[PDB]
């Protein structure tokens, strides 16, 4: 069964950096793409990016670009994303999502990391 | 015969034969894109617009070459079937590029009908930039879903871009199919289109090669070599501004920002190859889709070979596009040295110098001392004469024929550029 | 940037009832289009991609239909695990963009 565990939440000072985890386990991970999504506290969810990982290339939003970066490990099949400089308006659920393949729709969600900014 | 009694029947013998040559070739074309136009304006459903612009691009490809436009029909076909299969994975370009590329090489091995397959690729070549570029389209993610047989073969025979036409993205050809209105700026970019390729066909056919003799008082091997270079390159500007013209036709090649919508679609700029600034301006501005989809679909991914490595591989994926033939291979290989080394050389002069040398105008937010000084201006000025010299010497091999004609033409000109490129990367790497 | 807006932002019905929600696009997506249910406190889960197409596990009375600028997903006999946010959601191209939400509640 396809499953993307993903890491736990965290609490960060405001400026500073995070970097999550979700963990591909059920298929080939360098298949499909991996798309990375914020949905704020009763709010409507946004389309960070998302990340190929055959070849490493990404394709952000610009409304995120420079905020957030993703990476992946092949070897352990894991993809990471780090936020940068984190204010007050990053406090949010953090879902990773794989692509249906032929489609761009969202098939396999993750778990989502709560991502909270305060002192 | 002298300029008098070449000027008395110039007109008769170049003005009128070259442009009813030239109108009697594309009157159906350009008749088949309006037809196309207006059809796609009556709200028809989606997939009606994409059978009927296969039955016009069918019909267009049946007009121009006679029964071997199967050489196209069939790759179509074979693209589709590879984009089907792995619909998919995440491979999808590099499965595509790589069908490409066998298709291409047991096209070139001519053993298939050669008398028309070697004219067919100015259409064939389009065909593939297309596919691939889909098959990178959707691995990115800048294309949701996977087309069904209908959109992708309504995009492949894109009655606007079959024959000549530029290579399009896919989102830039689904924005053509549901069709903007006839405005009189489509009108205007149609006709202005027309009128310039009209006139870089009349200009290049013989007002080009009979260039120095008869419209100027000098007349060698460097005159009739850069005359030569002059041919080709409105030779070309006349495909350009003819693509762009039914692009423009068939309602593709336009933008849209804050609801103003405004039809510029540029595949060839020619007066930054004439007078140049910089070989880099050439190359990318020689055609400017084929100069974008080089560098998003091709160096983009083979980055990770190392920069001049991937600028190499560009270079011969476009030597490959084109149709190898020894003095074009010789031509897209020597640009590679030629456009690489002065790159990074004038990149190094401005770092030194602190000036803005670049190969390209710099932005107006550059940390550059010297903006606009007199030694900037010297500077730009010597490489574009470097420029002018290397085109020249470039296209002096298409005249109007393996390696015995390159090397006889190029020891005419005594490997004059092959040598500048030399002292200009050892001059580059002395300053280091 | 294509806005998708949703409607209505709550609304609420019986079980047993039969449910209408609307997506209109600014742009026009051909019939790119998916809808997503995401109950209180789970990951949202793909129900409809291609404005028609179900998806695999998904009950049949969830029937999405339009094209254009306007599409609407038909809840029909609802049942009592049928109650939760509704996100649609193009996939025309990058960047993509989610809608507003209706929330189906209890009455
Ligand atoms: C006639 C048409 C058609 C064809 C065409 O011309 C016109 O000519 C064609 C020509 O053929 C081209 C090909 C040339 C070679 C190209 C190779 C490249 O694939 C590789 O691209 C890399 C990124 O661009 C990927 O990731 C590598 O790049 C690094 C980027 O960060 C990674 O970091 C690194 O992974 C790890 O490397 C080691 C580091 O310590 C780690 O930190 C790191 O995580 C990877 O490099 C290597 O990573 C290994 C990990 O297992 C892989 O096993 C190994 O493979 C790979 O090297 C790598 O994974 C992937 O494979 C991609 O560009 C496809 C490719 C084939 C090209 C497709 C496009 C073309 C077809 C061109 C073009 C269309
Ligand atoms: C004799 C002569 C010949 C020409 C001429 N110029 C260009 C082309 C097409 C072509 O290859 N464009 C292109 C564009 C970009 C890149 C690229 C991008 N990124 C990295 C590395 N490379 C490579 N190639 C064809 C011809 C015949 C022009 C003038 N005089
Ligand atoms: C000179 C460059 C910049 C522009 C070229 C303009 C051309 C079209 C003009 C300028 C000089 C003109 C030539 C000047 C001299 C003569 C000799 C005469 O017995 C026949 C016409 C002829 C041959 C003219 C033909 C047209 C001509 C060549
Ligand atoms: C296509 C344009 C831009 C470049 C060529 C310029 C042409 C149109 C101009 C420049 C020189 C002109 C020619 C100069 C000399 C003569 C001889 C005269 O008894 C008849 C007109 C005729 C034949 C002119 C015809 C038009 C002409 C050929
Ligand atoms: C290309 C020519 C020879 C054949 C096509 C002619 C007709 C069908 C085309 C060519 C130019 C077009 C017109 C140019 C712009 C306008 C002004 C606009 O306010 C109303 C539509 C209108 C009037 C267009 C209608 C369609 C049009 C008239
Ligand atoms: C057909 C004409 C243009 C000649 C083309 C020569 C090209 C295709 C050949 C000749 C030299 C070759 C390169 C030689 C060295 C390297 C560095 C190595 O780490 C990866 C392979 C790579 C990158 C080769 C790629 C292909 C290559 C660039
Ligand atoms: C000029 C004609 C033949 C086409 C151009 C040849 C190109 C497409 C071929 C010839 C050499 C080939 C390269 C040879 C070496 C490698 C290193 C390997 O780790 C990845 C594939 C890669 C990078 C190949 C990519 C494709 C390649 C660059
Ligand atoms: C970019 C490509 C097209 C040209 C450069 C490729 C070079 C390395 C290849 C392609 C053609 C090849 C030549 C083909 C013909 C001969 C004649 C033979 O008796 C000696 C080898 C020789 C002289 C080859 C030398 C190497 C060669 C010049
Ligand atoms: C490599 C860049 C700078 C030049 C591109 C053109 C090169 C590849 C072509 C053009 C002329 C060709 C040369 C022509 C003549 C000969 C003499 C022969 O006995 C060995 C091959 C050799 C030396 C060829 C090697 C390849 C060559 C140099
Ligand atoms: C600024 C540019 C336009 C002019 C100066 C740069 C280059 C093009 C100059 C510098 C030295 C010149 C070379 C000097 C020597 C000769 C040998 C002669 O038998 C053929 C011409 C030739 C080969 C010249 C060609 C042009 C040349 C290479
Ligand atoms: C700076 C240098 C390395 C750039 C490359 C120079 C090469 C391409 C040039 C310079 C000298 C040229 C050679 C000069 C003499 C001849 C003899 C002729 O019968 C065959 C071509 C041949 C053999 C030329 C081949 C190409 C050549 C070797
Ligand atoms: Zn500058």
């Amino acid at each position: 069964e396809i499953q993307l565990q993903q890491s736990g939440a965290e609490l960060v000072k405001p400026g500073a950096s995070v970097k999550m985890s979700c963990k591909v386990s059920g298929y080939s991970f360098t298949g499909y793409n991996m798309n990375w999504v914020k949905q704020s506290h009763g709010k409507s969810l946004e389309w960070i990016g998302n990340i190929n990982p055959y070849y490493v290339s990404t394709n952000y939003n610009q409304k995120f670009t420079g905020k957030a970066t993703f990476t992946v490990d092949r070897s352990s099949s894991t993809a990471y994303m780090q936020l940068d400089s984190l204010t007050s308006e990053d406090s949010a659920v953090y879902y990773c999502a794989r692509s249906y393949g032929s489609s761009h729709t969202f098939a396999y969600w993750g778990q989502g990391t709560l991502v909270t900014v305060s002192s | 015969f002298s300029r008098q009694e070449f000027f008395q029947q110039l007109l008769q013998g170049c003005l009128l034969p070259t442009a009813q040559q030239g109108l009697d070739q594309i009157w159906l074309l350009l008749a088949i894109c309006l037809a196309c136009r207006l059809l796609w304006r009556l709200g028809l459903p989606s997939y009606l617009k994409h059978a009927s612009t296969v039955a016009g691009g069918f019909f267009s490809l049946y007009h121009f070459f006679q029964l071997h436009m199967v050489w196209v029909v069939l790759l179509s076909l074979l693209c589709y079937l590879v984009l089907f299969l792995c619909r998919h994975s995440s491979h999808r370009g590099v499965f595509l590029s790589v069908t490409i590329l066998i298709y291409l090489l047991m096209g070139e091995m001519h053993m298939v009908d050669t008398v028309t397959w070697h004219k067919m690729r100015g259409a064939q070549m389009i065909v593939a930039m297309k596919a691939v570029s889909l098959g990178f389209d959707l691995d990115r993610g800048e294309v949701g879903t996977v087309p069904s047989p209908v959109e992708f073969m309504g995009y492949l025979y894109f009655v606007g871009t079959i024959v000549f036409g530029p290579w399009i993205s896919f989102h830039s050809y689904l924005q053509a199919v549901q069709g903007r209105p006839l405005s009189c700026r489509w009108l205007q970019k149609v006709a202005r289109s027309l009128a310039l390729a009209l006139l870089c066909l009349v200009l290049s056919t013989c007002v080009g090669p009979y260039l120095f003799p008869y419209f100027i008082p000098l007349n060698a091997r460097w005159l009739r070599a850069y005359e030569s270079a002059v041919s080709f390159h409105f030779s070309n500007y006349f495909v350009g501004f003819l693509s762009e013209a039914t692009a423009t036709l068939a309602g593709a090649g336009f933008t849209e920002e804050k609801d103003h919508l405004e039809w510029d679609l540029t595949v060839s700029k020619p007066l930054n190859v004439e007078l140049p600034r910089s070989m880099v301006e050439v190359v990318t501005s020689w055609n400017l889709p084929m100069s974008y989809w080089l560098n998003n679909y091709v160096f983009k991914n083979a980055l990770r070979l190392g920069t001049f490595s991937a600028v190499l591989v560009t270079y011969a994926a476009s030597a490959l596009l084109h149709g190898f033939s020894f003095h074009l291979a010789a031509v897209l290989l020597s640009l590679a040295f030629i456009t690489y080394v002065e790159h990074v050389l004038r990149k190094r002069l401005a770092r030194i110098l602190s000036a803005c040398v670049l190969s390209k105008r710099c932005p107006p937010d550059c940390s550059h001392q010297h903006r606009l000084g007199l030694g900037v201006r010297a500077l730009n000025l010597l490489f574009g004469a470097l420029a002018i010299f290397h085109l020249a010497y470039l296209g002096s091999l298409f005249d109007v024929y393996g390696m015995a004609y390159t090397v006889h033409k190029w020891s005419e000109l005594s490997w004059a550029s092959h040598w500048v490129t030399f002292g200009c990367w050892i001059f580059y790497r002395l300053i280091g | 940037d294509i806005h998708m807006t949703q409607s209505p932002a709550s609304l609420s019905a019986f079980v047993g009832e039969t449910v209408t929600i609307t997506c209109r696009t600014s742009e026009n997506i051909f019939s790119y289009l998916a809808w997503y249910q995401q109950k209180q406190g789970k990951s949202p889960q793909l129900l409809v991609y291609n404005a028609k197409t179900l998806t695999s596990g998904v009950p049949s009375r969830f029937s999405g239909s339009g094209s254009g600028t306007q599409f609407s997903l038909k809840i029909n006999s609802l049942q009592p695990e049928d109650f939760g946010s509704y996100y649609c959601q193009h996939h025309y191209g990058s960047p993509y963009t989610f809608g507003g939400g209706t929330k189906l509640e209890i009455k």
